């Protein structure tokens, strides 16, 4: 059973520094990249970091550049995260995804379960069109959203990626190229686009699609997310 | 290599390729030898370090910081000519014979002369084991080296029958470049991975100087 | 002491004839052996060892050294009349290929040395360089030769005719005693003291082993180190004569002089057998050239 | 002894019905179609990293992925665009002689001389590539695996005789015997229904995977029998044998119908490969080269060289797009 | 006219006192790529050659009374 | 005695087929490398600019 | 007016039966032979300047 598990997490005081880590047990750790993804309050995911396999090429995002370091432990299956000076915005549900990079890959399929961490007191900028649609089941459900650049690359891939964060969970991956359906997610599920202006479509919608859906570009550093359309029953 | 997953992909493919050399190194340290020989020739029983691991078999002991990887043909029972190319890299052929058993002695040498004479194995030296001594010894007095051998003239002596055994297996070199490193082993011999060192460092020695452009 | 007097300087027609002969027919073999290596080595990409680029880049040196023969020829003949520009090229030509053949054939016998003594243990891959060692070869040369760039030009004198020298200043001698060290040391001293100690181990080795071929190849390695002597002794030893000469250590006679300038004549031109004499010694003495020559006549 | 004759006067009705059949040679009919001029064919890619000699290779279905397995030990699966290693697979034994890739690209497997058929699944949940199932039963050399589905294989061994086996439960459904040799080739039919298997005994037969019954036997080669791949339309069948001659025979009319046998050529076939619309049959040669023969005229339509050792397999993409060859000097090369 | 590889000075000892009733023509050479020395040479009526020292003041004396 | 026994049952199985001419045979397979030729990129050359590789 | 940096020499020939004039000749670094007037004082300044080198 694949299993990412965070501890660190907790109440601090601003100007200090805490440290989350996030051990893995079930895949082999050594050959996948590990992000952190972190969730603010009722506000939506938002891309942190990213280490790549044998701990070679490092990232971080512009907010928190030179102020967060990422490190990976490969024999200990345990990935980190240190971060130096915290303000009131660094409060968010930090998730550690795994993902792994070759022809043909599904390089965001698994999220980590996320810690809580509380403070006291140029990009591709992409944007859906709503934020809540009501709908009853077994009614066709579109959902679309847009972006700044063309995610089609001249290779013929377009680097979209499609999740659903059910309540009380964490996100989970269903299309991750345009069209490419994830492993063990409904049929249902199916995607298209054009360039710069994509559409998902759940045929035959179920109880459990309920939920907030995030549309994310992987063309190019740093990963940016979503306004986040959620389902209403 | 412009896209950013496109990016990650040529990271795994040289880490890949890393590790790919990195077990080639590894794997320059041994000695692949191939041992052949008739039925009970003593051909699974040269060192008693064995340290082994139906089909092909593998020993793997070590001497002299060096490793020796000893691969087994026999039980295979199939065509040899679709097979032994396989092997066309080894360092040198160990070919065990048995003194004491007249009947599978020109089976032993038709085996030899095929190997030797090999397309594949043209070029590979040929380290010869000659098994029981003392069988051999006790055996002759009883029946004379004539019954295998009819073409035997010299004297029945012990000296005499076994280089005569000896000059046969030699006989069907026909080859240039090759040598044959004989030596006589009996059961209680400890010595044999010695013996298989010399030789194969010595084989070493004659392959490089034909590289290194002296000969 | 009325004795004192000019030492006039005498030349004589015989060995003028006899030069251009040796010469040009030195230049034909050392072309048609460096040609047919260079063939026989990039006609068939099969079987490219480390020896075959060692070949190559030596058989290149001694191809570019044979091709700058005929001017040094002509200005023996003649003295230097071509001018200042193709004494500085020309010079800067030779210098370099000498230093590279020479390093080379030091750099063969190091790989034959890593080759038979320590095949059984690791150090041996190290023999898998040849790329790096080669360039690293050529650079130094290049470096060494370039004195010769910058200080030669043609000198005008009464008694003898121009001649291709250098001209370092009012200090010229001195200075020009103190750079032929480099000739002498990176030149003569420092690969052959590299190749006895590398033959010696190999001889060493081979001797007590029992293979079939053994004694073909230690005949071969006393012919190359016997050639190499030959070949190069002689100049550098009348060099030194020479140099401890000027530093008054013998003493200096006009008769001496004479003497002195005749064999360093003499030494050069038998120096230059080398580049005709490598190709046999070092690549056709082998069954692999040999038969691939054969192959190639198809 | 007296069916020793009902054998003997059976060959003879065959060999007299099969006489008859045939009116005009295949290069007899086909003599008024205008030559293929020259196939140049320039190397696109050469894939590196196999440090031992290659002996099988195998194309993705999607024409993109190969591959390759050596005697290092060492399974790679290489991106023939942008030449990368998508995964790199150790094996237990260094003795391979075999190597398929799945028709779905979940599966692969690749087995030799451990008379095991070892299947690795690349698809998997935890990150890496795992041994799903360890196929054993055969007590001879493994040859020419070829996956059926992702849950049905057949196999050709050194035992005169070849399987065919169930992954799942990994027992041997099917065995085909009827070899008086060791078989050293096979090939599946594109209606994936049929195939045939050459063998040492200068025969091919073709088989039927669904019965078990050797439906018919094509005779002709005076060597042993090396590769074999049938006709793009699944009614014709190539063989490349060590009789330095490559033979193309029909399975509707049970007899050869042109030989491809150069006075030049000493050296038998290694692997034989058809062009996706079936004029260009590609042979790989042990002189190292590989040669080009318009299947309908036997003219050598060009030759590929560039290999410096024996080229011991060959491999089409299913688009035709381009032809990659494996030899014994380590080194994959893409053809175009 | 003649070939050397390499240049010497054209003088060994230097000899001082020459009569200029003797003396047919003087040559002059400054210290160049031939030699570390200034060297003068002294040609006589007789045809033999003499070598003079540069440093003594006769031998410039005789040079100036030449000129 | 039992072993040569299935080998003349081999042969009438493999004697009772329903042959072809080979004429008829032969132009069958002519018309296939005819009629898919148009898609062989490997017979005629693609252009440069569909060529992957 | 030649020089002091391209006087490579100096010759002087002092009058004989083939020439009533004395001479005074100047090899050049680049090898050509000039004429110089005798009677010119630089001629001499050189000759000074050339022995006390």
């Amino acid at each position: 059973d694949v299993q990412l598990v965070e501890s660190g997490g907790g109440l601090v005081q601003p100007g200090g520094s805490r440290k989350l880590s996030c051990s893995a047990s079930g895949f082999a750790f050594s050959s996948f990249g590990m992000h952190w993804v972190r969730q603010a309050p009722e506000k939506g995911l938002e891309w942190v970091a990213y280490i790549s396999s044998g701990s070679g090429t490092i990232y971080y995002a512009d907010t928190v550049k030179g102020r967060f370091t990422i490190s990976r432990d490969d024999p200990k299956n345990t990935l980190f995260l240190q971060m130096t000076s915290l303000r009131s915005e660094d409060t968010a549900m930090y998730y550690c995804v795994r993902s792994i990079y070759y022809y043909g890959s599904s390089p965001f399929d698994f999220w980590g379960q996320g810690t809580t961490l509380t403070v006291s007191s140029s990009d591709i900028v992409m944007t859906q069109a709503t934020s809540s649609v009501p709908v009853t089941p077994g009614e066709s459900v579109s959902i679309s959203c847009r972006s700044s650049k063309s995610l089609l690359h001249s290779n013929g891939n377009t680097y979209l990626y499609w999740f659903l964060q059910r309540p009380g969970q964490s996100p989970q991956l269903l299309i991750y190229r345009m069209s490419n359906l994830a492993s063990g997610v409904p049929d249902r599920f199916s995607g298209s686009g054009s360039g710069t202006a994509f559409t998902l479509t759940i045929s035959r919608l179920e109880a459990e699609d309920v939920g907030v859906y995030y549309c994310m570009q992987h063309l190019e550093y740093p990963l940016t997310f979503g306004a986040g359309t959620k389902l209403e029953l | 290599t412009l896209s950013a997953e496109e990016r990650a992909a040529l990271e795994r493919s040289k880490a890949i390729e890393k590790n790919l050399k990195e077990d080639g190194i590894s794997a320059a340290k041994d000695v692949k030898l191939l041992l052949l020989g008739a039925d009970n020739s003593g051909k699974s029983t040269i060192v008693k370090q064995m340290k082994i691991i139906t089909g092909i078999v593998e020993t793997h002991f070590t001497f002299k910081n060096l490793h020796f990887r000893l691969f087994d043909v026999g039980g295979q029972r199939s065509e040899r000519k679709k097979w032994i190319h396989c092997f066309e890299d080894v360092t040198a052929i160990i070919f065990c014979v048995d003194l004491s058993d007249y009947n599978r002695m020109h089976e032993s040498l038709m085996l030899f002369d095929s190997i030797c004479n090999n397309k594949f194995f043209i070029d590979t030296s040929i380290i010869l084991f000659l098994n029981k001594k003392d069988l051999f010894g006790e055996k002759i007095k009883k029946s004379p080296l004539t019954i295998c051998f009819p073409e035997y003239t010299g004297p029945n002596t012990y000296e005499d029958a076994a280089a005569y055994i000896q000059a046969q297996f030699e006989s069907k070199n026909r080859s240039p470049n090759k040598e044959i490193y004989c030596h006589m082993t009996c059961a209680t011999d400890t010595n044999n991975a010695q013996v298989i060192f010399d030789a194969v460092t010595d084989i070493i020695i004659a392959n490089n100087l034909r590289g290194c452009g002296l000969y | 002491l009325l004795d004192a007097a000019p030492c006039e300087p005498e030349s004589l027609e015989i060995n003028k004839y006899f030069v251009v002969i040796i010469y040009a027919l030195v230049f034909l073999l050392s072309l048609l052996g460096n040609s047919l290596v260079m063939l026989v080595i990039l006609y068939s990409r099969v079987g490219r060892s480390v020896t075959d680029v060692y070949l190559l880049n030596l058989a290149l040196a001694d191809l570019l050294f044979a091709l700058t023969l005929p001017i040094w020829a002509a200005s023996k003949v003649n003295g230097w009349i071509f001018g200042t520009f193709l004494c500085k090229v020309v010079s800067l030509l030779k210098e370099v290929n000498f230093y590279s053949g020479i390093l080379l054939l030091a750099c063969i016998s190091v790989d034959r040395y890593l080759a038979i003594v320590h095949a059984t243990r690791t150090l041996t891959q190290k023999r898998y360089l040849v790329k790096f060692i080669c360039l690293s070869i050529w650079g130094l040369s290049l470096l060494l030769a370039l004195p010769v760039l910058l200080f030669r030009r043609t000198v005008y004198s009464s008694n003898v005719s121009p001649a291709c020298y250098e001209d370092m200043g009012n200090n010229t001698a001195n200075w020009r005693m103190l750079l032929r060290i480099l000739p002498q040391s990176f030149g003569f001293i420092v690969p052959l003291l590299i190749m006895l100690f590398c033959y010696g181990f190999t001889l060493r080795t081979l001797f007590k082993a029992h293979m079939g071929q053994k004694h073909r190849a230690m005949r071969v390695i006393f012919a190359v180190v016997l050639i190499f002597l030959l070949c190069w002794l002689p100049y550098n030893l009348v060099l030194l004569a020479d140099t401890l000469m000027r530093t008054q250590v013998i003493q200096e006679t006009c008769e001496r002089r004479n003497h002195i300038d005749r064999a360093l004549d003499a030494t050069e031109i038998l120096g230059i057998l080398h580049s005709c004499l490598n190709p046999l010694i070092y690549a056709f003495i082998g069954q692999k050239f040999r038969h691939g020559l054969l192959k190639i006549l198809a | 002894d007296q069916l020793r004759q009902e054998a003997e006067q059976l060959k003879n009705q065959i060999r007299d019905a099969r006489k008859a059949c045939a009116d005009a040679t295949l290069s007899q009919i086909t003599n008024n179609i205008d030559p293929v001029g020259r196939i140049q064919m320039r190397t696109r890619r050469t894939l590196r990293g196999h440090l031992a000699k290659i002996y099988a290779m195998h194309w993705g279905t999607d024409s993109r992925l190969l591959v390759s397995a050596s005697q290092d030990g060492k399974l790679i699966i290489w991106d023939s665009y942008t030449t990368n290693k998508v995964h790199a697979i150790p094996l237990r034994s260094s003795w391979v002689m075999t190597c398929a890739y799945a028709p779905s690209g979940n599966y692969v497997a690749c087995g030799g001389l451990d008379n095991i058929c070892s299947i690795y699944n690349l698809k998997t949940r935890e990150g890496n590539v795992r041994v799903s199932r360890e196929l054993a039963g055969h007590t001879g050399y493994l040859s020419c695996c070829r996956f059926l589905d992702d849950n049905q294989i057949v196999t050709s061994s050194g035992d005169t005789t070849c399987a065919l086996w169930d992954i799942e439960t990994g027992q041997q459904t099917t065995t085909f015997t009827g070899h008086t040799g060791d078989v050293m080739s096979l090939s599946l039919a594109p209606d994936t229904r049929l195939f045939v298997s050459g063998a040492c005994d200068a025969s091919a037969k073709l088989w039927d995977v669904r019965e078990g019954m050797c439906r018919q036997t094509f005779t002709g080669h005076e060597s042993d029998i090396n590769a074999i791949c049938f006709f793009p339309n699944g009614n014709a069948f190539a063989t490349g044998s060590d009789d330095a001659t490559c033979r193309l025979f029909d399975l509707r009319a049970d007899q050869e119908l042109m030989t491809y046998s150069h006075d030049n050529i000493i050296c038998g076939i290694t692997s034989v490969s058809f062009s996706k619309s079936g004029r260009l049959l590609l042979a790989g040669y042990d002189d190292f080269n590989c040669n080009v023969w318009d299947a309908l005229k036997a003219d050598r339509a060009g030759v590929l060289a560039g290999h410096d050792n024996r080229v011991s397999c060959l491999g089409v993409t299913d688009d035709g797009m381009a032809v990659a060859t494996g030899s014994w000097d380590s080194f994959l090369k893409i053809w175009n | 006219a003649s070939v050397v590889t390499e240049l010497r000075c054209q003088c060994l000892q230097t000899l001082q006192g020459i009569h200029l009733k003797n003396i047919q023509s003087v040559n002059v050479r400054s210290p160049g790529p031939h030699c570390a020395q200034t060297e003068v040479i002294a040609t006589l009526k007789n045809g033999k050659k003499a070598c003079l020292n540069p440093a003594s003041p006769m031998v410039q004396k005789i040079i100036e009374k030449i000129l | 005695i039992a072993q040569a026994r299935k080998l003349v049952e081999q042969l009438k199985m493999e004697a009772n087929i329903d042959r072809i001419k080979v004429s008829k045979a032969a132009a069958d397979l002519m018309a296939y490398c005819e009629a898919h030729a148009k898609e062989d990129p490997l017979l005629t050359p693609v252009p440069a600019s569909e060529n992957p590789f």
